[PDB]
């Protein structure tokens, strides 16, 4: 198998606890 | 290629939280590549294949330990190599979920910014 270096991607999200 | 969404869950609140409360929801799809490779990316990543991590709050600087649920843990296709470097795996075209690890945690109401790192693996 192998790892295609081009697809690689970085998500990032918020995550909010709240009162 | 992949299309990456990470969706917060709504509705969360602070205090003691469920053991393995669901917090967000990573969705892959692709239309060419069968697997993908995930990691977490933050200031403390606390395991070998990088799913489980810790993340501290905007306002207050708490940290929660974060990662993949132990379901979705188990429905890895397998742990690969990516020049010395473990990348766990997951079929495309699927949804895993992020959880808040180990026992109750109790949160401080905050937000909580999660980075992931996702690759195109082909088995």
């Amino acid at each position: 198998g192998s790892f295609l270096p081009n697809s690689e991607q970085q998500k990032s999200a918020d995550i909010v606890f709240s009162s | 290629d992949l299309t990456v969404s990470l969706i917060p869950v709504s509705g969360l609140k602070a205090g003691k939280n469920a053991p393995s409360a669901k917090i967000a929801k990573l969705v892959v799809n692709s239309t060419t590549l069968k697997e993908f490779g995930v990691r977490g990316i933050s200031n403390n990543v606390v395991d070998s294949t990088g799913t489980a991590w810790r993340v501290a709050g905007k306002n207050t600087g708490k940290e929660i330990g974060v990662g993949l649920s132990s379901d979705s843990l188990r429905r890895s296709d397998s742990t690969e190599k990516w020049n010395g470097v473990n990348w766990m795996t997951f079929n495309s075209n699927d949804t895993l979920d992020i959880v808040l690890t180990g026992p109750a945690q109790n949160v401080t109401a905050d937000t909580y910014p999660i980075t992931l790192d996702v690759v195109g693996y082909q088995p």
